[PDB]
């Protein structure tokens, strides 16, 4: 307000100390908490001079308050941080990761993150400045805790986005980011792990890399760290790297994760974790009988059965997958064992769930049950399929009768199959 | 069985 011509003369003077005064007296107007008058701020014609004093080498001070301007401008709109970006600050703020000054290089990375931060656009114009590099080479084993948090989070946005970062831009952070999720800084575990489920998310060649940089076993741990914040995203990168091949899903069941997992099914814990969870053992249960094994010495079929049997409709979703999966790639004994433990009652009683993803997944559940149980006919030279007769008592067989009527063919002539095939 | 695929702005004001 009554400030504004003394603080604007004093940002376009040529004395150092009335350029730090106004460069400050706008820092800390940038800093309020609550709508920072950033547009005003940038209407007032100074970003340009605040760009250039972040060139002044010979005064470190005037660098950092115009740095942390800077910063906070960035932090608005998108046409805010586009400002900051058309006076070319991003090669400069590259430039100022080489910087002596460490609160002037900590200011650097923090101005960067949220320069990258603002869309996948402004992320990729940062890396193509070649910010990458120097933020990592500036980190080592005695940076301050406060630079290790700006960098961390800074180096999560460099990796944020839909579509994703090349992976060549990205892939020297693996291994920074492999030493920093040994942090037991719950921030920089929070943003190191945002950084892995982002790099994990994409094809099997993504995954090997992250695997490679031998983060499995720590990712594994950190499933059981007892704050979301620390635990989503982990959980996240887990489940990102088991939908991988069997060898990469291998990597994390040797890890006792599957221990792990159960134990987030069995705490009281958010349903949308619960469903994470399931999800991940799905991907898990897909795997070959060894993997399918795993999960049934991990303890996790009587739970995930109950789960499909009464969780909220999102989390049996991915039970449902999950059992289905096992009696998919499952041995007849394993599969016996899904059938003792109760699985037959809750893959009927969503037969008539209003998602038909769900339906087929759970008619191909029991049509697998049920070439077990014919097997088993034949062996004993019996009369009758076992399982058929539970499927008959769970009414499911009444449902399946019904999925003659269904719309979609895909069902309608599995359940046709299926009729004809044990209920002649 | 078969695997399944995986079912804005991030910005700090000091």
């Amino acid at each position: 307000g009554s400030s504004l011509p003394a603080m604007i003369g004093g940002v376009y003077s040529d004395d150092n100390n009335l350029q730090l005064e106004a460069t400050t007296q706008f820092r800390k107007l940038l800093s309020i908490e609550r709508s920072p008058p950033i547009e005003e701020v940038i209407q007032s014609g100074v970003v340009p001079r605040f760009v250039q004093f972040l060139t002044r080498e010979d005064f470190p001070q005037l660098q950092f308050e115009a740095a942390w301007a800077l910063t906070n401008i960035a932090s608005g709109t998108s046409e805010n941080t586009k400002v900051v970006i058309d006076h070319g600050a991003v090669p400069i703020f590259v430039k100022l990761l080489g910087s002596s000054s460490d609160d002037v290089r900590e200011q650097a990375v923090w101005a960067l993150g949220n320069v990258a931060g603002d869309s996948p656009k402004c992320r990729d114009l940062v890396l193509a400045n070649g910010a990458l590099l120097p933020l990592l080479a500036q980190l080592n084993e005695h940076t301050k805790l406060s630079m290790l948090r700006n960098a961390t989070w800074t180096l999560s946005n460099f990796c944020r986005g839909k579509p994703q970062p090349s992976f060549e831009q990205t892939r020297p952070a693996l291994p920074a980011l492999a030493r920093l999720i040994h942090s037991n800084d719950e921030e920089v575990l929070t943003d190191a792990c945002w950084a892995l489920s982002y790099l994990s998310d994409g094809t099997n060649d993504k995954i090997q890399a992250v695997i490679e940089a031998g983060v499995c076993p720590r990712l594994v741990e950190l499933l059981l760290h007892p704050s979301p914040s620390v635990l989503i995203p982990a959980l996240r990168t887990v489940g990102n790297i088991v939908t991988g091949d069997d060898a990469q899903t291998q990597c994390i069941i040797d890890h006792q994760a599957l221990p792990c997992l159960l134990s987030l099914l069995t705490q009281n814990l958010k349903k949308s974790i619960k469903k994470e969870a399931c999800w991940t053992i799905s991907n898990i249960t897909a795997g070959n009988k060894d993997q399918i094994q795993a999960v049934i010495n991990a303890g996790i079929i009587g739970p995930l059965v109950n789960l499909l049997q009464t969780a909220e409709f999102d989390i049996k979703k991915e039970a449902a997958w999950a059992i289905s999966n096992a009696t998919s790639g499952g041995s007849h004994d394993q599969i016996k064992y899904l059938v003792s433990e109760g699985c037959i009652k809750p893959l009927c009683d969503l037969l008539i769930c209003p998602d038909i993803r769900i339906v087929t997944v759970c008619l191909e559940g029991l049509e697998n049950i049920l070439k077990v149980g014919e097997t088993d006919k034949t062996l004993a030279a019996g009369d009758v399929n076992v399982f058929s007769q539970m499927i008959d008592e769970a009414e499911g067989l009444e449902k399946i009768e019904n999925l003659q009527s269904h719309d979609n063919n895909e069902i309608y002539e599995k359940a046709v199959k299926i009729l004809e095939a044990y209920w002649m | 069985l078969s695997k399944r695929p995986r079912e804005s702005e991030r910005k700090r004001e000091r």
